[PDB]
């Protein structure tokens, strides 16, 4: 239906967004001001959505679904316009940050009309579109915004952000929210400044100071899609996977920059053919068979550390390993957790098991990148990936054990 | 938090020929990205002026005109290391190179030049040649 048609032009205004942050050399000349802090300016996106996807979310469950999501696709209209019009330094920040906050008021919002569009049983055709929307929009923002950028420009990049925007819409109570932004502003930047650095100590206080007074001041869950939200969390953790793959097969084995292509697309078109696989799979069976055949793609790219001259293949079954086994966890956890929330409160469960997604990922990544570098630094790249590798591992079998507190 | 070790350099007679090495310690690529590198000289004299440039990703190299043909930049994919060979070297050579990284991009866009763009510099060696 066309229920979906326009909620992926929502979700595809998110991919845009996600594209300019690989083509960062273009815009410095452009808008002119170092990198460094024109680098910081277009991290803002991502940055403010996660600190007001809850709030949004909470905001878009009174004030209205599609109210919040007509105000998104409203907002990623003059949040690409502000950008595509001029290039200059102080204005590119605060086209980020409302790019960030219209990122925060459509995936809570778009992620309710699902419940109303089916309500059981034709929700799964709907979420697993949506996350084709999420994991291709995602899984091509770098190789999309670099092929833009070669033929057409960074410019061409961002008009197809209004007008996809409005084609969307063309098919269509501060209770610590002060002190929630505050603990995820600072928990966002406590990854990034894990690596950069103090405020290493000093910021994880303002996210346990900030945590506590938040803490005791909606906090109302107790259902198995509590299960699938942690589960989530943990499962995201193997993301750095990916990272240190990439990284171990480029600079250790020293292959070109379209063979790390060929074997992370052929992992983004396993895992989006398996999304579809995920929906017949199904609750517990397939995130069962999910969270442990991922934890396989990593024993295979973890054995490419020990390699011989037919390893490629060992390489590569991990790659199809890992994607699919995402895949068949994919769109089973995404129903599981928005059918068990209660239909009052959607825009405020969703936005939480959205969040809980987006950490568990640069939760991940952080560990993965640390852990790498540190243990290639400790002993050498094939010994200090297998490292790296393996601390997946455990994240894996921690998401395998995940489901344990999921029942049927 | 990403280290650049550099080594090689020093002196030499004029016409002669001087290695220059430099890797990057802990910088990890994502998932379809790569990243530029080269070396940047500066005599007392003049100011910051860019040498050669390799993309880590694809071995696609660019070189200044001062230093075309005689300076090879390349990468020793399995050793995991840029290094600029010089030779013939002319007494204009005479500088500090400091070896300097960019910021990740998409593998699709092209090597970079522009002091500007790179963002990650090394504590820079020295390399000087005369009669
Ligand atoms: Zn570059």
């Amino acid at each position: 239906k066309l229920i979906l048609g326009i909620v992926l032009g929502v979700i595809t205004f998110w991919l845009f967004a996600q594209s300019l942050v690989n083509v960062v050399p273009n815009l410095q000349q452009s808008f002119g001001t170092d990198m460094g802090t024109i680098s910081i300016a277009v991290s803002l996106t991502a940055l403010f959505s996660g600190m007001f996807v809850v709030g949004a979310g909470g905001l878009a469950d009174k004030i209205g679904r599609v109210k919040m999501t007509n105000i998104g696709l409203l907002l990623s209209i003059i949040g690409s316009a502000l950008i595509i019009i001029t290039n200059l330094p102080a204005l590119l920040i605060l086209g980020r940050v409302i790019q960030g906050v219209s990122a925060a008021c459509i995936m809570p919002s778009t992620l309710a009309i699902m419940k109303t569009y089916y309500q059981g049983a034709e929700r799964q055709r709907a979420l697993s579109y949506w996350s084709i929307g999420s994991w291709g929009g995602s899984g091509i923002c770098s190789l999309f915004g670099g092929a833009v950028a070669t033929t057409m420009g960074w410019r061409w990049i961002f008009i197809f952000s209004i007008i996809v925007a409005v084609l969307s819409m063309l098919l269509i109570d501060v209770a610590g929210l002060i002190v929630l932004v505050v603990m995820l502003l600072s928990l966002n930047v406590v990854i990034t400044k894990g690596a950069a650095l103090l405020w290493f100590f000093g910021l994880i206080a303002i996210v346990i100071v900030a945590f506590f007074i938040f803490l005791n001041v909606k906090l109302f869950e107790n259902k198995p899609y509590t299960g699938a939200t942690i589960s989530n969390f943990l499962l995201n953790g193997v993301a750095g996977t990916l990272i240190v793959a990439n990284t171990f097969v480029q600079q250790g084995l020293g292959y070109t920059a379209l063979q790390a292509g060929y074997l992370s697309i052929t992992y983004l078109i396993m895992v989006l053919l398996m999304i579809r696989v995920g929906e017949k799979l199904l609750s517990k069976r397939p995130m069962l068979l999910g969270t442990f055949i991922v934890v396989i793609g990593i024993a295979l790219i973890s054995l490419v550390f020990l390699p011989g001259i037919f390893y490629v293949i060992s390489c590569v079954v991990g790659y199809l390993c890992f994607g699919l086994g995402l895949g068949i966890y994919a769109t089973p956890s995404t129903d599981t957790a928005i059918s068990n929330a209660p239909l009052d409160k959607v825009g405020v469960a969703s936005g939480i098991y959205k969040m809980a997604s987006s950490l568990g990922g640069a939760f991940g990544v952080a560990i993965s990148g640390a852990v790498y570098a540190g243990a290639v630094a400790a002993t050498s790249i094939h010994t200090g990936a297998m490292i790296a590798l393996w601390v997946n591992v455990l994240m894996g079998i921690m998401a395998f054990i995940a489901i344990l507190f999921a029942i049927p | 938090q990403v280290q650049l070790e550099e080594s090689g350099g020093g002196s030499v007679q004029a016409g002669g020929s001087l290695r220059l090495s430099c890797a990057a310690s802990g910088y990890m690529y994502s998932t379809y990205s790569t990243y530029c590198m080269g070396w940047f000289r500066q005599a007392p004299g003049k100011e910051r002026e860019g040498v050669a440039f390799i993309k880590r990703g694809d071995h696609s190299t660019y070189y200044t005109d001062s230093v075309k043909g005689r300076f090879t930049i390349s990468q020793d994919s399995a050793k995991n290391t840029v290094s600029l060979q010089m030779n013939n070297l002319k007494p204009e050579d005479t500088a500090i190179y400091y070896c300097a990284a960019d910021f990740a991009h998409s593998f699709l866009l092209s090597v970079h030049s522009g002091a500007g763009q790179y963002s990650y510099w090394g504590q820079g060696t020295q390399v000087t040649v005369s009669s």
